[PDB]
């Protein structure tokens, strides 16, 4: 059972009406199931165990049995009359609404009088590294203490109490253990309070730590089934709500970015120059496109972000074309009537608007670093709205400079101020983009190797390349994490791999001579640095051309290997080149050892 | 370290005190107690 | 066995591999080194040539073999170990094993 | 009842003394509650599990039983006298110490045992992947065993023992359903040992996975609690301590970082150079602060750090102003009389230290990468410290040059060598800097829509700003996990911040006309925006100037929402998009039933 | 207990092997022992809650009780016949394989319905907080309601169930408390189901929150145990998976980093150019290794990965001497006779092989951004691979330019295209680098302290370095976060090293006048800094020359005492500075009153 | 393959196996065991 008691309001007879929760004074009692006894026992039992500091301090109040909160009421004990009718429990132990609040305060007011005193007894005990991992090791306790009179700064609590504190330590630090009062000599055997518990932590030579290897094991369970690890490279249409991008603004250097690594980003790739003009507060600027290509951010395929491009550090020539200086630099917006890469003279381009512009001209901007004048590092920045540009087919952002009177000088320049380092940063996630289109759900499968080696780090802050390698990402750190894809052990992962490589290559020799049995050595290795090479760089998994990886069967067979094999790993999974680990804790100890050997000599 | 008594089972400079680790047992307390929402009830 | 105390190692120490990780400050080669030189085909003194520094850098501080050389006398047991004399090495039991030897003034340069 | 048993020592009267644990020979009872014989049960049942490969192989020993590591005493089991009083057990199921002990090393001699042949399983498992997340899907028995004949590797464990692991096997992979011997047919039903278990995570097409969604939100729970995400906006004084700044050393570009964008970092604003000198090592050297402004990193507003200048790949045109070459380029310290940006002339300047130079003149340091010499990449570096700058009001970071001798040449020059890559490191976390001075407490509100857009990208490593931005990005992947920030679901999280639009633009509304009766449809979507902009660039909620997610409600309104939120999921959370996430597990198994059934054709 | 149950199938006398697992017609009935019933319990009872909703909707089917997909069977039940036949249960609790189907797809379909309709009743709860943490705080109940009737869309369901999704809500926010039918009146106390869970995670101003605290400790504990940062510094050979190295494709700038400075990198330092010749495709180009060293990533010691070299942004001088346009910049391996930094003349160049060169000369991969035409962002990459260099002592990989015809004016140029951004990726992650050589296993401590300022972050992708960095990281935020390494509590991290400092300084102090006792006030204060210092940046613990922190005690004796000091926080750790945190938490719940004030006055 | 007979209830090669996943029973054994200090007592 569970929930809080209800009984027979009605009397009697209890149907699922005649029921109430039963209410009173002190609040609703609320049943207490046999596990949930465990956690406030667990927690008192964590208090009462500082009982010797307790009385010495005269604060507290006695030790706390979970007994004294609780009752001993009986009816039907469920959720709701309806289900609360099949759980008659006699005599329950039930803690009422009132008293769930003391059993509550008081474990948090003790909590804290403890949590004190328990820092004191622990820059005091850890001063002294109490735990060792291979072996044993001891430092005679005359010396020990006389040393610890010492180090201990004067505003500890273990000076005020040694042994009022020592107590409450021997039940916490099986390294500690006190010598009999009736034979005067240790016992062999530590008992601290926390017996189990602190056997089941040991490192055990056997396997690494079973603590350890069993939490590594449900932590990366966790993620395959949370993020979605499973279904990495499904095959159809998913929201990109289902890739959870958060915290999710990648910065770049276009006016660099080829057009066609990265659709997202246009360039005007015209003869001669296409000086504009535009009417920018009062004074009239030359927007100029000059001699070079001029890659500008496209507008369409680019999800309503903040683009904010920072123009510092840059060359800025105001030294020789003297034209340069004077000029504002600011990012502006360019409408075009024909498409770019089309566009060859200034009566093709629209309207030019001058979306954030940098107040005082390029000469105080400046500062020169060794004759080359850079950019005092500035943010120009607009706030692109999917929708601002709605049927205008072609606009362009640019991060120009605007001249205010363009010259000869000029004339082989082009102010394209884009060599910066440009941070959009997508503002509205559920929209994605693809391709150079925006869309509601990617296709997994179809970005994997489809993008090619820099049509993947040209990628756009949040779209299907760069959300389909922050999800494979997370199931690099599986495995990475759980599974051993870094060993000779041909691991489930790899294995996942090496039964598609054969599959594979298997039916590639049915028909025609068969002179070639399979392999499998040789596949076997393959596939190891297949599911090896994920684990290292998971984003190659995207770029044509990648060897294995990049077959539809693989990761789609990865992943799904992967995940039973978490789900499976035992918890002895850390017996896993647990030899040379255990060599290595044994040589920690020999190490420890000799510390507290001196320990013993200086402080006699 | 003076003398205390009763207060407490054990004198800390008492008679025949011993530090000794032991890769064996560990020493823990009770940090991980479970009380979230779900698993608390 | 306490790991602690006991640990075993498997492969032979004639093997340079065999030497990664192994670092105790005392070795001895007893019953052994006189059948690892019969058995890698090699020369007695050759053979500890490579093993003496092996246990320097395992980092040992002694160092005990039961090396097999005339050190008494080049006179050998009539049933117990023949002292080839064209190939330095020995017979013990005639036959029933052949191990390399060394000489005294030799090997203990 | 919890904690070792007592008995009463003096003898049938137990009161709050006449305890005393009872230990002995095999040294102390510990009581085994009820939980606590789930895990042992748990972790030996996982053992059982491997019976038939035990016995093949001759280890093992039986299986192991718990029952034969406790007993049945009974007596008073408490953490302490008095509180062990309030706990009288009969027959209960104690383990002695030394019990405790072999369970221990049994548990992990078996867990050796297992965990390698369970190894062995796994490779030549997973090496078929017996686990599909959407109907069915077989593979015809006989080809895949004759398939695996082939693929294991001649090292495996799964070829000495076929149907000894495949026994092992049953019991894990609910795939392989062993035909039933006196009916020669399968089951329909799968029996493995894991019965409920995997039950519970096959992917349930209503809800993507109980055991996924479930974590997802303890885990961000977790955090909500854990690093103090509540309280991520707090208008009051908090110790650097509770925002728990660790793994921080953030690295920068000085010489372009302006002076009022990062109070840390003073410029040299004068008309013409300030040539100073210094005996440095013997030979004299002159500083140079050469004609444009040389910004320095102030002393002061320094939490004593490890500034590391790099300076690499920069240029170093020493080809040009052979002034430049043979001065040893060193980060050095300046102490000015009068404040610096009033510092005029070279009497002005109290002293230099060379608190570190680069020995070898620069024409060692260089190295030609088509004309232009870079920098051969080496770090100067100090480690400023508080005090050592005390009462000495101005004092300067300068990474200059040391010219061993000014000339024409280097007039327009200026050898900052700042515009190289500096990586301060805060090397005593207890101390924040804030709008340049040193504190040790935040007063986080105040961090919020404070800073510029760049007044955060040049934060000083370990800074309010910079503390302020590490706390909202947790809760920015608390959100972005856990909540569903990133779909048309107008999810908890945008929806305490609607609240927030509504609330607020109603009063404003209120006196005068109230022509505009609030939107609500434009609110709501609004308010989307402005907790989707914020799941994506967690950093932007400190720039003045953010729409909504800048006013002082939001964010402290934010967290208590998505707070309360996670702290109510359910378990199907999963239900979001379970639909085409459905799809796309069907789409999986429709092409892993594809492999099956090559499979089952190559390999008769 | 634990298992299927099974029975004597021979009946009577139960051998051991008599047993069976009673399977039949439902499956096999598998034993539901105390603990798992707590979880079909606790889930089904979190979906009888929403019972309200089920019939307002005529969906559902009447409350789910667990005890309807159980039975009362009876027999022995284990893990297999051996040890079953030691848990002889009687009228037991079992779950048939058909019915653990049903609670199973029950307990999913039913979380689909409440999965949504709890999804509406959210967005209009957290819709207006009802989650504070200091003290309290009302909002008249009229306002609230005529308030939500507003905001709340058109599509949600609390606006077609106001008191169907209210009696549900009742049960999950003790933030509304209904008003009693019987008096008219609230109740003070509030009755939420989640009673006990609910007060257990309440900001108990005494310590932060027991919830979190607790859980930001175990989670801790969890990573020291796993990852293994327990034997960080140890001594002695470590398999490099020991490691879990992945996700690790680190980036440089060569030609820049010093060849001592990371000795995956030699340089042609030799007098004059030595241009050699090539036939590739066909046309005959000149490698130069122009005027400059030349440096080149050496391919022994270079871990068979993914070399991409990028050659973007940078300069490309084709403007001046022509010679270099024309030139196809590409990615060339050659191998060299004498070893190089001893290669002198053409002659010694053994071969030149073009392992990928770049389509179309210099002069379209160009791109003018201001007179400086820089290089269209593009991506040049060999995959070498550890043997197809074997033998080959010396071979060299060099990203250089290939001129079709070298001139004077290339005869100061030196066209190595290595000051681009190249980014190896390892790709074998069991195979690892230090100190030039290719190993299996590192030594950790020996990577301490043995680096150069540099010898860092001049690492190579992969090797012990980045490895015994990946590793601290790991250890530096587990220490970052539970324990409080920054603020003056002289912590149990700070205090591992003070202890050694102590033990050290004295002895170093024995032999000779004695006259300096240690300090220790100044001893605590070093050793603050020191654990501070690493926590801030846990690389430095690898650099040569970092006080305190390189000596070989450190670290070592860092973790080992962290490690302990994590299994101990008690729960009440967050008592650190829980004033402040609590009076900043009343800080906003007055903030917040002050926004239900308005709910409460404009909607009236 | 070769049969065994008794050493397990089960022939791998045995009459009509069959290997056969359903969505519905995830394989599984038992990995995350609880042991931490709190949750282990
Ligand atoms: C008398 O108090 C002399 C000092 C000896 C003990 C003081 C505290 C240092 C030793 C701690 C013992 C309890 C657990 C560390
Ligand atoms: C006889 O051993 C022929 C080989 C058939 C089985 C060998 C191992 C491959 C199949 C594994 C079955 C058990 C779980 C995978």
């Amino acid at each position: 059972p569970t929930g809080k008691l209800w009984r027979p309001v009605g009397t009697s007879v209890a149907t699922i009406d005649s029921l109430a929760i039963v209410s009173d004074r002190f609040g609703q009692y609320s049943f207490v199931n046999e596990g949930m006894r465990e956690t406030f026992s667990k927690a008192l039992f964590d208090i009462n165990m500082w009982q010797p500091l307790f009385q010495a301090t005269k604060t507290g109040c006695g030790p706390i049995v979970l007994s004294s909160f609780t009752t001993t009421t009986s009816g039907y004990v469920g959720a709701t009359a309806g289900d609360a009718l099949d759980n008659p429990v006699t005599n329950g132990v039930f803690i009422s609404t009132v008293q769930i609040m003391n059993l509550q305060r008081t474990i948090a007011a003790r909590m804290r009088d403890v949590a004190l005193w328990q820092k004191h007894l622990d820059t005091a005990m850890t001063m002294l590294t109490p735990d060792i991992s291979a072996g044993s090791a001891s430092c005679n306790w005359k010396s020990l203490l006389a040393f610890a009179k010492d180090i201990l700064p004067l505003d500890n609590l273990c000076l005020t109490y040694p042994n009022e504190f020592y107590n409450v330590a021997i039940h916490r630090y099986p390294a500690l253990k006190p010598g009999n009062p009736d034979t005067k000599l240790p016992d062999a055997q530590a008992h601290p309070l926390g017996e189990v518990a602190g056997a089941f932590n040991a490192a055990t030579s056997e396997v690494g730590s079973l603590v350890g290897s069993s939490s590594t094991l449900s932590q990366a369970i966790s993620t395959m089934a949370g993020k979605d690890l499973d279904l990495i490279e499904a095959d159809t249409p998913l929201p990109v709500s289902v890739f959870t991008p958060s915290l999710a603004p990648r910065s770049y250097r276009p006016a660099f970015i080829k057009p066609e690594d990265a659709k997202w980003i246009a360039e005007f790739n015209n003869s001669s120059l296409i000086r504009k003009t535009l009417t920018y507060s009062g004074a009239t600027y030359t927007v100029q496109l000059g001699p070079g290509p001029t890659r500008v951010i496209d507008m369409n395929a680019m999800i309503d972000s903040v683009l904010t491009l920072d123009v510092s550090g840059t060359i800025l020539p105001y030294d020789t074309n003297p034209d340069l200086s004077t000029s504002v630099p600011a990012f502006v917006l360019i409408q075009t009537s024909v498409p770019i890469q089309q566009v060859t003279t200034a009566a093709n381009i629209t309207a030019i608007t001058v979306v954030s512009a940098a107040g005082a001209s390029a000469i105080n901007l400046a500062i020169n670093v060794r004759g080359q004048p850079r950019f005092n590092m500035l943010h120009l920045q607009a706030t692109f709205e999917r929708e601002t540009i709605t049927g205008i087919p072609y606009i362009y952002g640019l991060g120009t400079f605007l001249i205010p009177s363009p010259t000869s000088s000029s004339n082989f320049s082009n102010p394209t101020l884009m060599d910066g380092l440009l941070t959009v940063t997508p503002v509205l996630l559920r929209e994605t983009t693809y391709k150079g289109e925006v869309v509601d759900a990617i296709v997994p499968a179809t970005v994997m190797a489809n993008q090619t080696s820099e049509e993947v780090a040209s990628a756009l802050a949040n779209d299907a390349i760069v959300l389909v390698s922050n999800h494979l990402n997370k199931l690099a750190n599986v495995v990475g994490d759980a599974i051993p894809v870094a060993s000779r052990t041909d691991d489930s992962a790899t294995s996942a791999i090496v039964s598609r490589l054969a599959v594979q290559h298997k039916l590639s020799q049915v028909g025609q001579a068969s002179p070639t049995p399979p392999d499998y050595p040789l596949l076997w290795r393959r596939a190891k640095r297949a599911a090896s090479m994920f684990v290292s760089n998971p984003s190659l998994a995207l770029q044509v051309g990648i060897p294995v990886l990049t077959q539809s069967g693989m990761l789609s067979a990865l992943t799904s290997g992967v995940g039973t094999a978490l789900r499976t790993g035992s918890l002895g999974k850390g017996v896993t080149d647990a030899s040379e680990k255990l060599r290595a804790r044994q040589s920690l100890t020999v190490a420890k050892q000799a510390f507290f050997d001196q320990i013993g000599s200086l402080w006699p | 370290g003076n003398v205390q008594t009763s207060v407490n089972t054990y004198n800390i400079t008492g008679d025949g005190n011993s530090f000794t680790p032991t890769s064996d047992m560990t020493s823990t307390a009770a940090p991980a107690i479970d009380l979230k929402p779900g698993v608390l009830n | 066995f306490d790991p602690a105390l006991t640990a075993y190692v498997q492969g032979d120490y004639s093997t340079a591999a065999f030497w990664n990780g192994i670092r105790c400050d005392s070795a001895t080669a007893i019953f052994t080194i006189g059948a690892a030189a019969a058995a890698a085909g090699t020369d007695l003194i050759a053979f500890v040539q490579q093993l003496i520094p092996r246990i320097v850098a395992a980092g040992g501080t002694r160092m005990w073999l039961q090396l097999n050389t005339p050190l008494y006398e080049v006179s050998s047991l009539p049933d117990l170990i023949e002292i080839d004399l064209r190939d330095h090495v020995y017979r013990f039991n005639g036959g029933e094993r052949v191990e390399p030897y060394a000489d005294p003034v030799p090997l203990q340069q």
